[PDB]
RNA sequence: GUAUGAGUAGCGAAAGACAGGUGAGAAUCCUGUCCACCGUAUGACUAAGGUUUCCUGGGGAAGGCUCGUCCGCCCAGGGUU
RNA sequence: AGUGAACCAGUACCGUGAGGGAAAGGUGAAAAGCACCCCGGAAGGGGAGUGAAAUAGAUCCUGAAACCGUGUGCCUACAAC
RNA sequence: UUAAGUGAAUAAGGGCGCACGGUGGAUGCCUUGGCACUAGGAGCCGAUGAAGGACGGGACUAACACCGAUAUGCUUUGGGG
């Protein structure tokens, strides 16, 4: 009975952190979407 | 010169169907038989009766009256306090709630 | 099986009639005069038909 | 004869180590349907005690708790009583012109987490 | 927001008993004695993961499927070379 | 209602993520916010005091209904509503 | 006295009316925040390091506002008492 959240450190930074957003066009997009609402956290 | 005592108490952790079966057995008696009653009842409430009782009987005592051997239950009774609200956990990822129920308990007593 | 119709007030209250508490032979101390439960020891006192149980 | 919510072997072990108790101590707060099914075993190990032989003592020992003390003695040394010892130094003779009846005993209260009635059972 | 079903179903595998402590209050906390359970694990060490849960002194309103004087809970100080 | 948001709100919370997203205003003119005593481990209460008013005591303006109680004038154990 | 006849009252609990309480937060009155516009200004910031953030600065400092190792502030010109 395994389920689907297992976690890691790495893994979570590489995919969803600020680096891996700055690098793409439209992770851009994401991060400017995120500043106009007033989230305190834009990326993992 | 008034002759009757009253205490209460307030939000009381119990139910308030559970304590009016130990409140009946005291209506109309003296404050002498209701003690006893009071101390040979194993109900979680018969003990926190008996604390509002010797409440209501050092007020007449000091406050206002005097002739403890005189005194009697006139007036008896439980109303409802605000309830806490909890969940349960249940089968197939559901859950269902929870009442965590309260009382307040009044007793008075006349010198006859 | 589940409720077809919800109980009223006169109903529950007719059904709660046998519901209550009762409070079985109480007697006095021989020795002490307090009210204490028949073929029990006194907790007032200790004693039990005539004489000093709780003690040594 | 008063299952007490246990299995065969459990019953056996708490009957056991109840009775060994009040050879101990002599007096002792239980429940009430455990109070009644001790005074059975404790009478039935006292007359094994006033028979004094071997057979007697290889008998009790089968139901008597071995590694107990009970010791109220000192001359100069550790000198312990052994529980059985004691069965057959002291109580059995203390009870030699009495017939049955080496117990009783009385009721008090009931237990304030369970509503459990209370007793106290005790020899003379 | 509050009823009815109703003081009803359930309280999530398993061995405890007694003596004595503490305390307003003890089946449930402490100390003892005997009994019982696992033992290619229910023992010892560690990588992830968690992130202060670790130690000492207090507390008992809520959390703990009962209780609680107790706690991986609450308050104050401290610990990683 | 009016912005999602009159209050520490794009917050708590939910999701791996992109993203979704709330509830929650009012003592009194002035804190004068109950010194002292009594029951009680405490909580809570009764006097005494403040105050124009405390049944304005912090769950604090007003305080409707469902729903839960206590006391009483009249009726009710041969009856299919 | 014997026969034949007629027969009230008494509530384990329930109903209707009334009186007083409890819970709960509707209604009235109110505003600290909003909505739609008018008239006027202004219509860019950035390698001389931006928009937005992280971490710090207080006698005690968890949080918000302010500020940047010159950190709850430094100089200078005017206003005010
Ligand atoms: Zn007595």
């Amino acid at each position: 009975m395994k389920r689907t959240y297992q976690p890691n450190k790495r893994k979570r930074q590489k995919v969803h952190g600020f680096r891996k957003r700055m690098s793409t066009k439209n992770g851009r997009r994401v991060l400017a979407s995120r500043r106009r609402k007033g989230r305190k956290v834009i990326s993992a | 010169q008034i002759t009757s005592a009253k205490a209460t108490a307030k939000t009381v952790r119990t139910s308030p169907r559970k304590a009016r079966l130990v409140i009946d057995l005291i209506r109309g008696k003296s404050v002498a038989d209701a003690i006893s009653i009071l101390k040979f009842t194993p109900n979680k409430s018969a003990g926190i009766i008996e604390k509002v009782l010797m409440s209501a009987v050092a007020n007449a005592e000091n406050n206002f009256d005097l002739d403890v051997e005189s005194l009697v239950v006139s007036e008896a009774f439980v109303n409802e306090g605000p309830t806490m609200k909890r969940f349960r956990p249940r089968a197939k990822g559901s859950a269902s709630p929870i009442n965590k129920r309260t009382s307040h308990i009044t007793v008075v007593v006349t010198e006859k | 099986a589940v409720p077809a119709r919800r109980t009223s007030k006169a109903k529950k209250a007719k059904r709660r009639t046998h519901y209550k508490l009762t409070i079985k032979g109480l007697n006095a101390c021989s020795n002490c005069g307090e009210m204490k439960k028949s073929h029990h020891v006194c907790p007032a006192c200790g004693h039990y038909d005539g004489k000093d149980v709780m003690s040594k | 004869y008063r299952k007490l919510g246990r299995t065969s072997s459990q019953r056996k072990a708490m009957l056991r180590d109840i009775t060994t108790d009040l050879i101990i101590n002599e007096r002792i707060v239980t429940t009430e349907a455990r109070a009644k099914e001790v005074r059975s075993t404790v009478e039935k190990m006292i007359t094994l005690g006033k028979r004094g032989d071997l057979h007697a003592r290889r008998q009790a020992a089968t139901f008597v708790r071995n590694e107990v003390a009970s010791v109220r003695e000192e001359d100069e040394s550790i000198v312990v009583e052994s529980a059985l010892q004691k069965l057959f130094n002291d109580l059995g003779p203390r009870f030699a012109e009495r017939q049955g009846g080496y117990t009783r005993i009385l009721k008090t209260e009931p237990r304030r987490g369970d509503a459990a009635p209370m007793v106290v059972i005790e020899f003379v």
